[PDB]
């Protein structure tokens, strides 16, 4: 929505990064912004207990994970987390991969925004909870 | 200047004391950030995966300390704060022998239980303005002017969140400052022991050569004196907004470092210009392959200076945490015998409270005035016999003696069980005749 | 070589405080402390006489005070004995400053 | 001119180099200047020997 | 050369602001105990001679 002036062709904004753009047939000025990136972290229980991880995007709302692995070209093997079997969003990002229950426990795996996870025996899994201080 | 009138049998002692609220402020953690390696050295382009992977894995050095600095951050606010193993809650009877404590108890009618003062510091800082990417990735269509934030995170500079939010630490800080309340320092050894205050006040002022006879008989003019220094520091702090100082420092080097790095990157590093794309497709390779050398090396030295600066200034910070670690242990959970240590004067007890990127302790002191003069002798003979005190000295108006402790003037009668004896009178320098009083005679 | 230096850009800033000032702050706790034990460090300046601060700090580390009244000769000539012999170390050795 | 192409380098230099100048003196001013008055001995010094 | 040469001056300044950190805990060192040890009787053994 930003305006520009008559004369005025193309914005620039500090640490000199091209922002807006005005269409020269147009004359319109758009908004330019980087393509979807970020950061992967992996979230493990220890190779001796079990085989099953989760998945931790940092910095982005993931409802365009799967078409990111889908570019990205990772294997089935990503693309099944890609997929929204079960995604959980947090203030660093998401994970995926981890059911969310709704108690309290005490903290072993840090991720972030107050928020763990670890490994607990019912079905065994990933789960992912809130930190608790104490008693 | 102030000379002082210097003898050898002339002693001032003072008459009255106040209570003065003392501030202090001690940074605890820098930001935590990380770095990306191929945005960040030219752009997204094939040709740099290409000729870069032979000049080594040197982001991998870079992403292993960087990670170190991130996770000991997150390790020494926990060591800072996270030193009681328990969450205490006060009673709804608030009435402490008369001590009013609304300014810093936590408030229930708030979204989130941030106390009074915690409140006036957060709004007085106000130039973090969050940025922990409280939730980012919403900067796609910029119809303002984009902010510096997300530009700096769109090249390849992230910040990640803390791991212990806001109201958690304040959830910590109520905690201490209800154990340090209700029951004395008995929760730093053990379980919490409940007793009433003004016997702990009377514990402290015992602590610090005074017996607690001076206080049960002046309660009402502690609580004043207590409430009104209370006032006075609201009323100071809300009024300077100059008066924090370091942590706006904390912030304003890790900005002019970031800046600095950002800047860095229209360089020309003795070649044709900043730009890839064109210095790439303009040339040929055996030429474009040494621009792109001569870029890269350039640019890696730069970001390497950047993170040694980082990895420097973390180790200032550690240090600061953990003096401010044993601070908070010593001089909350006990009553500390360094002077100069806890606040200027005799110490009597310190309160926490949180600020966005550190601690600030309130020290509750003692502080003598309103002295007199008199006149002294070290010992008095009787019978042959000198007599010194048990724990006061001797001093007299001018016409008769007495006994009274060191920091407040309260006389009393010479007796044989408020003295003790050694040999006779003739070896002293300063002897004074008097009587003595046995008081079964 | 000074002027060597200088030549190249290599200013060399003088110290904001001169030494004769720093003498002076010196010289002022060393009265308070002499003059005034230790209350002078919380409050003011309160004046008391030289034995009676030693018997306090006797008092302190676990003796009363009827050690300092029948042993003052001897305290003060220990006492100057002492600080002669680290007038004369001190004179002596010009390594152990390191 | 050529440095012109690397920029205010020296500049955050002595933008670096300058703390250090101002926290020396920090330094001193902290670890002496502790007294709110100068006191001065008496004349007569007669400190019991 | 003028790389080299800035080079240089860069790893000085690090060196630097390396020894300052060090004279700075030593100055608060000194600080500590000169409010201490002068300013009052210590109970810490060795820590005041
Ligand atoms: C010690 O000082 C306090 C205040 O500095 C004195 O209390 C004040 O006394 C005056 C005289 O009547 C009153 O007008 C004030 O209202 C008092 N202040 C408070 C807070 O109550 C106190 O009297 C002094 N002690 C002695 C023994 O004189
Ligand atoms: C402790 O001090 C606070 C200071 O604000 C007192 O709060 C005042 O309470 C009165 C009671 O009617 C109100 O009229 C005022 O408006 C309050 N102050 C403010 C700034 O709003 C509090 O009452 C004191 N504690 C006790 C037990 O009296
Ligand atoms: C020194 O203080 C003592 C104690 O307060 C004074 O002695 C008493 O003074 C009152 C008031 O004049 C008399 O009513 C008492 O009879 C006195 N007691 C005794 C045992 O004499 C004394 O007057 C004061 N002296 C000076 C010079 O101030
Ligand atoms: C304290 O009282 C005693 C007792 O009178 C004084 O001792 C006298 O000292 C003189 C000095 O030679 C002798 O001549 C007297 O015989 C002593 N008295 C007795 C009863 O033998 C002593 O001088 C007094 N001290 C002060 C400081 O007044
Ligand atoms: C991602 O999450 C944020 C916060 O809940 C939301 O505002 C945004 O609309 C989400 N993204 C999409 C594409 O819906
Ligand atoms: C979790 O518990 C909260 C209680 O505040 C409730 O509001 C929420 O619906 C619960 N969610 C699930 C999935 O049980
Ligand atoms: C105090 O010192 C003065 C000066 O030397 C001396 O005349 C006086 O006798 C001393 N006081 C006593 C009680 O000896
Ligand atoms: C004690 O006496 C001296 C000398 O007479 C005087 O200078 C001083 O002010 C007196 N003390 C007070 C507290 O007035």
């Amino acid at each position: 929505n930003k305006k520009f002036l008559p004369f005025q062709q193309f914005g620039r904004d500090i640490a000199d990064t091209t922002d807006a753009v005005r269409d020269p047939q147009t004359l319109e000025i758009l908004d330019i912004t980087p393509c979807s990136f970020g950061g992967v972290s992996v979230i493990t229980p220890g190779t001796n207990t079990s085989n099953q991880v989760a998945v931790l995007y940092q910095g982005v709302n993931c409802t365009e994970v799967p078409v990111a692995i889908h570019a990205d070209q990772l294997t089935p093997t990503w693309r099944v987390y890609s997929t929204g079997s079960n995604v959980f969003q947090t203030r660093a990002g998401c994970l995926i991969g981890a059911e969310y229950v709704n108690n309290s426990y005490e903290c072993d795996i840090p991720i972030g925004a107050g928020i763990c996870a670890s490994y607990q025996t019912q079905s065994q899994s990933i789960i992912a909870y809130t930190m608790s201080l104490g008693a | 200047e102030n000379s002082v009138a210097y003898s050898n049998n002339s002693i001032a002692i003072p008459t009255n004391f106040t209570i003065s609220v003392t501030t202090e402020i001690l940074p605890v953690s820098m930001t935590k950030t990380s770095v990306d390696c191929t945005m960040y050295i030219c752009g997204d382009s094939t040709e740099c995966s290409n000729l870069l992977l032979q000049y080594g894995s040197f982001c991998t050095q870079l992403k292993r300390a960087l990670t170190g600095i991130a996770v000991e951050q997150d390790k020494n606010t926990q060591e800072v704060f996270a030193q009681v193993k328990q969450i205490y809650k006060t009673p709804p009877i608030k009435y402490f022998g008369g001590f009013n404590f609304s300014q810093i108890l936590p408030d229930p009618s708030k979204p989130s239980k941030r106390s009074f003062i915690e409140d006036l510091l957060f709004n007085k800082v106000t130039l973090a303005d969050a940025g922990f990417i409280k939730q980012y990735g919403d900067c796609l269509g910029d119809i303002a002017a984009r902010d510096l934030i997300c530009a700096q995170k769109f090249k390849g500079l992230t910040v990640l969140p803390p791991l212990l939010t806001d109201e958690m630490i304040a959830q910590y800080t109520s905690a201490l400052l209800a154990g340090t309340i209700t029951s004395g320092w008995t929760f730093g050894a053990g379980a919490a022991l409940q007793i009433p205050f003004a016997m702990q006040m009377a514990y402290r002022f015992n602590g610090i050569g005074v017996t607690q006879n001076v206080l049960y008989e002046n309660q009402k003019l502690i609580a004043n004196q207590f409430n009104s220094a209370i006032g006075k520091i609201q009323d100071s702090l809300s009024s300077t907004a100059s008066a924090l100082g370091k942590l706006q420092d904390v912030v304003n080097h890790n900005a002019q470092a970031l800046n600095t790095l950002v800047k860095q990157l229209s360089s020309k590093f003795g070649a044709i210009s900043s730009v890839l794309n064109d210095i790439f497709s303009r040339l040929d390779p055996p030429e474009a392959e040494v621009q792109i050398d001569r870029l890269i090396t350039g640019r890696l030295q730069s970001l390497q200076t950047y993170v040694t600066q980082q990895l420097i200034r973390a180790a200032e910070i550690r240090a600061s945490a953990n003096l401010a670690a044993t601070k908070m242990s010593e001089c909350v959970l006990g009553q500390s015998k360094r002077v100069d240590f806890c606040g200027k004067g005799y110490h009597l007890m310190s309160f926490p409270q949180s600020a966005p990127h550190g601690v600030v302790f309130l020290h509750v002191t003692y502080v003598p005035a309103q002295e007199k003069n008199f006149t002294t002798a070290p010992a008095i003979c009787h019978d042959g016999k000198a007599h010194f005190p048990r724990e006061g000295v001797f001093v007299s108006n001018g016409t008769h003696w007495f006994v009274t402790q060191r920091n407040f003037y309260e006389p009393q009668i010479i007796t044989t069980d408020n003295t003790f004896v050694s040999g006779n009178c003739d070896v002293v320098i300063g002897i004074v005749n008097n009587t003595v009083y046995d008081p079964l005679q």
